[PDB]
């Protein structure tokens, strides 16, 4: 009844203001980031999404929950855009990330209510979590035995680790061991864009198959392609951007004809431009010809007399994987052709894996891509496996890079808040109560990783103080033995950089939330 | 019909859909209680609307089928008949209702054959004719020789039974049926034997009273036990007693006359109970209410009182201590008193009720009906009432016949035997009789889940040759001897079942035209 | 031989069955 | 709470959060396993010999009646997003083998409600996946001990015919119980390429038309397709056919470019009337030159040509569709010659007697080749006396033709009838108890699950499953396990050696495979967020 003047300042604008804001943009947080709280941990469950298409995504990672919930709330989406980034940054930072950082604010909320300044507050997360940061670098661990079985090892330990908390239970050692090999097969820029993964129905888990080459899922031909026999053992691969078609035409000519003497001229021509193309990529070895472009039925009938085949309306995103995968080029006009731009390879045959045909290569020795191969009983079975393959492959082209590991669980986050409390109890004044607050909130991690599962959750947590305080700093929880496993000794390690990055995003998201006094929504929304 | 209509609001069904809808509508009404025919039978919970729902679990027919809410009009024709039968005899209203409408299957079956419907009448007719006798020459007389006698009623008592929830505790509900009545010795008005219903232990766990409760516990100044108690019982006025002038006020001059007045109106109160009291008594049950003046006289004489135990009780307590309803008290010495040997209160599922025992002359009981639901409690009670009112009239007519299936194959095999004896066109009807008599041990079969195919192809073939007391033994799934096995019914009541299913059917087969009046309350 | 056979096909095929979850919904609201 | 905050404010975290519903606990779990028995309720009533059918009524008042369970599921209106998973496993079987279509939703099953107990104990939902594996895994190990076959797929295809009345016997064509195996085998073996073990589905292909009687159902050595001649007077018998397969119209070349011919003179109009005439003869005469007496085309004729086709007695049909003259010209041994000039007798077919059928009233014209010369494609011409029988007869082959291919990819089979089912529970049983660690109870569910099979087709079968499981799990463990099942009018003794009941081995593996996939991608759930109304 306040703002009542003869005359509005703007239109009708809802405006908040003080600790009932701080408190709403702090709850608002700790709602979000209930969508993945039991998603955390190999014992985490899945979730089960309906968008408006009635379509469902099964899944479990974080960056995949998030986009999917419609926050509306100013103050949740700053937990949804930090795992915009950190899913390119690190991949396992999904859930931990959003957790952790939802926590910063829950340690802080009972006291922000009651002064406090945020001032404060900002200047003590900044001072934590630079502690923090230091604390991982002098503790992870690195390896002297490059080039040998120990750096594969680690490798595999790598993908064995990052498979957790997926649709994988038996696969592990199925999965982790091609993931390793597949990046193996890369250039020295390890670009994601070699490595394929394409779903075909039928099978179980451990039918699928990694394939150094590619394949085409032969997509649209016409009446002539059941001929052509499938079984080569030492084709060429002609990759063309040249049509095929009689009807090919510049689109912008005109033939003008006077006489009977050049109306069958022309139409002689047109056939014959056709099959001279036709016969220059011919003589050539090519028994595979492929293109983007349409081939029509002459071309096809000529290709079968001349027991080639050929095969058209290929995507470019597979021809230039081709293109790298036979070693050869890709030539658009036909003029040129020689022995120098083809491809070659051993094996080429059209296969029925689920019922489907498929066009397979194998062979190539200087193959700089490959093509994973997934089976599976469901659409949506097969696209959570496909998830799983990112992620590892993710892993482990960093572990390659990247040797610095730090033990997993929260081996890590126990020890950082043990250095924290250490260096807390150094400092006077309200520093006391801020840098506590931000080694309070590390223990979130195997506080879940065990709520999930049980595991008798305050006694093992009180085990972790007990021991860390005392003995060694890489103690964990256990999955098979609900009590105190040492992850050092059991290999169970994950790269320094997802903890590195993990505190980094996890401070900012809480600055962006204490430093929030007043909010304004504009009214004008059709 | 439907063209040219000059009716206001009505409309009417010819010789299309008026005998389709009604043999439709009626024939329903046998499907619905079919299930509940046999010793092996599933019961039924009937719900209402709402408004205290009020649910029900029962099995017998009769209260089926009042409950259900008929709206056809023919269908409202067997409903009535299965109201008759609870009315006489109050048993074998499934038997009744199945009869009925398999008869009128029939019947519809005979119309497609182009059988006039005067035709199909005329022969079953007949057909009843030649059940009838059936029955009449196949009954089982009891006379003397009581060791005998009362064996009948423990058959008829445990054949009604079998096909109600009491079914494994009749080694307790047999005899308080049987005893029950006989104990009687009299009139069979059927409110004689009371039955209490409480919650708390199992039906295994109701008793047999010997003596009458009552409930209006003992006063408030009065002794709570005598022995050796002179029982008085009585039908008068205790206060506001308004003798008899209408239109009668007082006018005085002053209120000492009021004061003196009010004290002669007690003091008449006190004449009354003494003249009630020099009778000698120990009990007085008034069925109107006791007002503060009498109780505390009554309880100063050392006498007890009980106010208004019910409308009836006085009346049931008269038959039961031998004793006069005494509405007026002005000549002692002809009014007789009962006697008792207790009068004290007993403790009955948290429920103290006064207990007269060692009652002389008492031509009654009560039936202590105990049970885990209220569900068991309705339906408990209804079976005592069921087999009490079949053997206050088997202690009356004690004609009886065999059944299991026997007397129906005995009256299927009596119109089969001379339906072969008359011409086609008749014949095809009595044999149609016949057919439907066979379905009722074909039914009782099928209840079970036993291969009817053989029991009834077995239950003819033996009866076509002798062995006029064969019938279905429902606990091996076999044909057995119903004298040995001890499966009898009352001649009364599978008399009605015949009686009634052909006098009733015939109402539908008659109709040919419904007229239905314009409805009225509808909008 | 399966000594004869019996068809049971009507009303109670679902009743038998729907009492039953009825009461479990009641039996564990108070667990 | 949601849309209320304690300073009285609203609190507003997801759009249209009133109108969303979360319940996670275990009541998702129970949902899941609740509603998977709707769908089991539904195809355990088609299991086994006695299975019974379903009317299937689609959305455009069309009914078809079947047996065939991809048909039943694929036409289902359900609207929930694990039900429809139900769907998807019977698809992926369907895709993979083509027989369990009813199988791997009656396990799956019986896997989710054996399931419900394990989670009323206590047993964490993943821990109770997990068990299924180790049980699984027994099983499987188990389900290839007991294997043996003596096909050769040369002569000897008496099991091959076997395998063919085992699958067709539950169908509804058992008036054809002989004759559409015996169909089924000669379709494949005529075709299957021994080298690799492949048969192409293309090879195959499956007519009908309505009238006769499923006892009419023929095995054509060649093509069928519409057969329509240009002219109505050319003769409809041809003993020995020369066959030319040409893709362009009887009528003079065009250009395919923008023309506009420029006509001046009278010179003009009357020459081009002239060299139009003789481009219609020519076209003719280079057919005969080849000696050819047969042409078929894509494409139209002439109203000239149809008179040139009399005089020179060569017939011809019109309008034939892009599959048919391609499969024509492959039984033939022929070519697809582009034009008319390019023709020659290389490129002819060769062909038996030609001739069309025509059948009661209507005018349908079917082409029947009589002969062919080593014809790598055969035509099913199936006959019946209404649209559903015909369309049923058409799933039912397509089974026997798929058991038939996965026995020539795997020449390994089982003994069925319940005993390869029965023999897993007992092996899985012996071995639950190695170790009773924590998985004892999910072990033994696992065992129980797959019992689901012999008693839904007991009932099916009108047999007591108590009566009939403790019988024959007795005696399979009394002497040496015998291949001993059941069956409905027991055929004397249930030897299934003798009933010759035969499935295939990679079936059943992928039945189990299959459907404990599907079971623990839907235990692990416990958060559904569908939307509700629109507004």
């Amino acid at each position: 009844m306040m703002p009542t003047p003869v005359i509005l300042l703007k239109e009708g604008t809802d405006s908040s203001q003080g600790i009932p804001q701080l408190v709403s943009n702090i709850s608002a947080c700790q709602v979000i980031a209930e969508a993945v709280r039991t998603t955390l941990g190999p014992r985490g469950m899945d979730k089960l999404i309906v968008d408006g298409r009635g379509k469902a995504t099964i899944s479990n990672d974080g960056a995949t929950i998030l986009k999917l919930l419609d926050v509306v709330h100013p103050a949740a989406k700053t937990l949804v855009d930090i795992a915009k980034s950190q899913d390119a940054e690190v991949g396992d930072g999904t859930t931990s990330v959003t957790l952790l950082a939802a926590e910063f604010l829950k340690q802080v909320k009972p006291y922000v209510e009651e002064g406090l300044h945020p001032q404060i507050i900002i200047r003590a997360f900044r001072t934590a979590t630079q502690l923090a940061v230091n604390k991982i670098k002098e503790i992870a661990v690195t390896v002297k035995k490059a080039d040998k079985v120990e750096q594969r090892k680690l490798l595999e330990k790598c993908a064995m680790t990052a498979l957790s908390s997926k649709l994988i239970s038996q696969q592990k050692a199925f999965f982790a061991k091609m993931v390793v090999d597949a990046v193996m097969m890369l250039d020295d820029l390890l670009q994601l864009k070699m490595i394929g993964i394409k779903k075909v129905q039928g099978g179980a888990l451990e039918d699928s198959q990694l394939v150094a080459g590619v394949a085409f899922k032969k997509t649209f031909s016409y009446a002539g392609f059941e001929m052509q026999p499938k079984k080569y053992h030492n084709p060429k691969i002609a990759l063309l951007n040249v049509e095929l078609e009689l009807k090919a035409e510049k689109d912008n000519a005109e033939i003008r004809v006077h006489t009977v003497e050049d109306y069958q001229a022309i139409v002689d021509a047109e056939w014959n431009i056709l099959y001279d193309k036709l016969e220059k990529i011919h003589h050539s070895g090519a028994k595979v010809v492929s293109s983007k472009l349409p081939i029509g039925d002459v071309a096809t009938q000529y290709f079968a007399d001349r027991d080639m085949f050929c095969a058209g309306r290929v995507p470019e995103e597979d021809l230039k994987r081709t293109m790298m995968a036979c070693g050869g080029s890709i030539q658009t006009s036909v003029n040129a052709l020689s022995a120098d731009v083809l491809g070659r390879c051993q094996v080429f045959e059209e296969t029925q894996i689920g019922g489907e045909r498929y066009n397979f290569f194998t062979g190539c020795p200087k193959a700089k891509t490959c093509t994973f191969i997934l089976r599976g009983g469901a659409e949506q079975f097969m696209e959570e496996t496909e998830r799983s393959l990112h992620d590892a492959i993710m892993i482990v082209r960093r572990a390659i890079k990247n040797d610095s590991v730090v033990a997993g669980g929260g081996a890590i986050e126990m020890e950082l808040s043990k250095y924290l409390r250490d260096y807390s109890r150094t400092i006077p004044g309200k520093q006391q109560l801020l840098i506590g607050a931000y080694a309070k909130a590390l223990e979130i991690i195997p506080r879940q990783l065990c709520d999930n599962a049980g595991f008798d959750a305050t006694n093992i947590l009180n085990k972790l103080r007990a021991r860390h305080a005392q003995g060694g700093t890489w103690y964990g929880v256990d999955i098979n033995n609900e009590d105190i496993a040492d992850n050092f000794e059991a290999f169970v390690w994950e790269p320094a950089m997802v903890r590195i990055n993990a505190l980094t995003a996890a401070s900012e998201a809480a600055c962006l939330i204490v430093s929030v006094d007043e909010t304004i929504k504009n009214p004008r929304s059709t | 019909a439907p063209v040219n209509i000059f009716k206001a609001g009505a409309d009417e069904e010819r010789a299309e859909t008026a005998r389709l809808t009604s043999f439709i509508g009626a024939i329903a009404i046998g499907d619905l209680v079919k299930s509940t025919l046999g010793p092996k039978g599933m019961d039924k919970i009937l719900l209402s609307s709402g408004r205290d729902a009020s649910l029900m679990v029962t099995n017998d027919g009769a209260t089926i089928l009042k409950n259900i809410g008929v709206d056809n009009p023919a269908a409202k024709v067997l409903v009535d008949m299965s109201r008759v039968q609870d009315d006489e005899v109050g048993d074998g209203t499934t038997s009744v209702t199945v009869l009925a409408a398999e008869l009128l299957r029939e019947a519809e079956s005979l119309i497609a054959k182009k059988i006039h419907p005067q035709t199909i009448i005329a022969g079953w007719r007949e057909a009843t004719k030649a059940a009838r006798e059936a029955l009449l020459s196949s009954a089982v007389d009891h006379g003397s020789d009581e060791v005998k006698f009362r064996q009948d009623l423990m058959n008829i008592a445990g054949t009604t039974l079998s096909s109600k929830l009491l079914t494994h505790h009749k080694d307790h509900f047999t005899k308080l049926a049987v005893e029950a009545v006989l104990r009687l010795k009299g009139s069979g008005n059927l409110e004689a034997i009371h039955i209490i219903k409480k919650l708390g232990g199992s039906l295994a766990d109701s008793y047999l009273d010997e003596g009458f409760l009552l409930d209006k516990k003992i006063g408030v100044n009065q002794p709570k036990r005598i022995e050796n108690a002179k029982i008085l019982i009585a039908n008068t006025g205790m206060d506001t007693d308004k003798i008899k002038i209408f239109g009668s006020r007082v006018r005085v001059d002053s209120t000492a006359k009021v004061a003196e007045i009010e004290h002669a109106e007690k003091e008449k109160m006190k004449e009354k109970v003494e003249r009630i009291l020099k009778h000698g008594i120990n009990c007085f049950i008034n069925r109107q209410l006791i007002y503060n003046y009498p109780e505390q006289l009554f309880g100063a004489a050392g006498v007890m009182a009980i106010e208004h135990a019910d409308f009836a009780g006085v009346e049931r307590l008269a038959l039961v201590t031998g004793g006069e309803i005494a509405s007026t008290f002005d000549h002692p010495e002809l009014v007789k008193l009962g006697s008792c040997k207790l009068i004290e209160e007993v403790m009955i599922g948290e429920d103290k009720l006064i207990h007269f025992s060692g009652v002389a002359l008492g031509e009654a009981c009560t039936i202590v009906l105990r049970g885990a639901t209220q569900q068991i409690l309705d339906e408990a009670e209804r079976s005592l009432h069921d087999a009490l009112c079949v053997l206050a009239q088997t202690v009356k007519d004690s004609r009886t016949v065999y059944g299991g299936g026997c007397s129906e194959m005995l009256m299927a095999h009596a119109v089969t035997q001379l339906a072969n004896r008359t011409p086609g066109k008749e014949a095809v009807a009595m044999e149609s009789y016949a057919k439907a008599l066979r379905m009722l041990p074909t039914i009782i079969a099928d209840n079970a889940g036993y291969d009817s195919a053989d029991l009834v192809a077995q239950l003819r073939a033996a009866h076509s040759e002798g062995n006029t007391t064969a019938g279905l033994d429902m606990r091996e799934g076999t044909i057995g001897d119903m004298a040995i096995l001890g499966i009898t019914e009352s001649f009364q009541v599978k008399r009605q079942v015949l009686l009634s299913a052909a006098e009733a059917a015939e109402v539908i087969l008659r109709v040919d035209n419904i007229i239905k009046a314009a409805p009225r309350k509808r909008v | 031989r399966g000594k004869g056979a019996y068809q049971d096909r009507d009303k109670p095929a679902q009743i038998r069955f729907s009492n039953i979850s009825a009461a479990k919904a009641v039996a564990d609201a108070i667990r | 709470t949601l849309a209320f905050d304690e300073y009285g404010r609203p609190f507003l975290i997801i759009k249209d959060q009133d109108r969303k519903s979360r319940l996670m606990g275990l009541e998702a779990l129970k949902s899941h396993i609740m509603a998977a028995k709707a769908v089991a309720n539904t195809m355990r009533t088609s299991l086994g010999p006695n299975g019974l059918d379903k009317m299937m009524v689609d959305k455009d008042g069309d009914v078809t009646v079947t047996n065939d369970g991809a048909t039943i599921l694929s036409m289902m209106d359900v609207d929930h997003q694990i039900a429809k998973l139900m769907v998807e496993l019977s698809k992926s079987q369907d895709d993979e083998i083509g027989d369990g279509t009813t199988g791997v939703v009656v396990l799956a099953g019986a896997l989710l409600e054996e399931a419900e107990q394990l989670l009323d104990r206590g047993i964490h939902p993943i821990r109770i996946a997990d068990g299924y594996e180790q049980a699984a895994r027994v099983a499987i190990e188990h389900l290839d001990k007991i294997s043996d076959s003596v096909l050769v797929d040369i002569k000897d295809t008496e099991p091959l015919i076997q395998t063919a009345k085992t699958t067709l016997g539950s169908k509804v064509v058992n008036s054809c119980h002989r004759q559409m195996a015996e169909i089924a085998v000669n379709a494949v073996l005529t075709v299957a390429d021994m080298e690799r073990r492949d048969v192409d589905f293309e090879l195959i292909k499956v007519e009908g038309k309505v009238g006769g009687r499923l006892e009419d159902t023929k095995l054509i050595k060649g093509v069928i397709v519409d057969k329509d001649f240009s002219h109505p007077q050319m003769p409809k018998k041809v003993e020995d056919a020369k066959i030319a397969i040409l893709t362009c119209p009887f009528e003079p070349p065009k250009p395919k470019t923008k023309h506009k011919l420029d006509v001046t003179s009278v010179e003009d109009y009357k020459a081009l009337q002239k060299y139009e005439k003789e481009k219609f003869e020519e076209m003719i005469q280079q057919i005969k030159e080849t000696g050819a007496n047969l042409a078929i085309c894509q494409w139209g004729f002439d109203d000239e040509a149809n008179h040139l086709l009399l005089q020179n007695n060569l017939p011809a049909v019109r309008w034939v569709g892009g599959p048919e003259i391609e499969l024509i010209a492959i039984a033939t041994g022929g070519r697809i010659v582009p034009r008319f000039s390019e023709l020659t007798a290389e490129k002819l077919g060769f062909a038996g007697l030609v001739q069309e059928i025509s059948f009661g009233t209507t005018k349908d014209k079917m082409l029947v080749i009589e002969q062919c010369k080593n014809s790598r494609a055969v035509t099913i011409f199936i006959r019946g006396g209404n649209k559903m029988i015909i369309e049923e007869a058409k799933r039912s082959l397509h089974d026997a033709l798929c058991v038939i291919r996965n026995l020539i990819r795997d020449n390994r089979v089982v003994y069925g009838g319940g005993a390869a089912e029965i023999s897993c529970a007992l092996a899985v049983s012996q071995e639950a108890d190695k170790c009773p660690t924590l998985e004892q109870y999910a072990m033994r569910a696992f065992a129980d699950a797959l019992e689901v099979i012999p008693m839904a087709l007991s009932e099916n079968s009108g047999m007591n499953p108590i009566q009939t499981m403790t019988e024959v799990r007795a005696r399979q463990v009394k002497e040496m396990n015998p291949a001993l099942g059941i069956d409905c009018l027991h055929k004397g003794t249930n030897d299934m050696k003798q009933q010759h009941v035969i499935e295939t081995l990679i079936g059943k593996k992928q039945q189990i495979s299959l459907a404990t996939q599907m079971v623990r991608m839907i235990l692990k759930i416990d958060d559904i967020r569908k939307p509700g109304e629109s507004e």
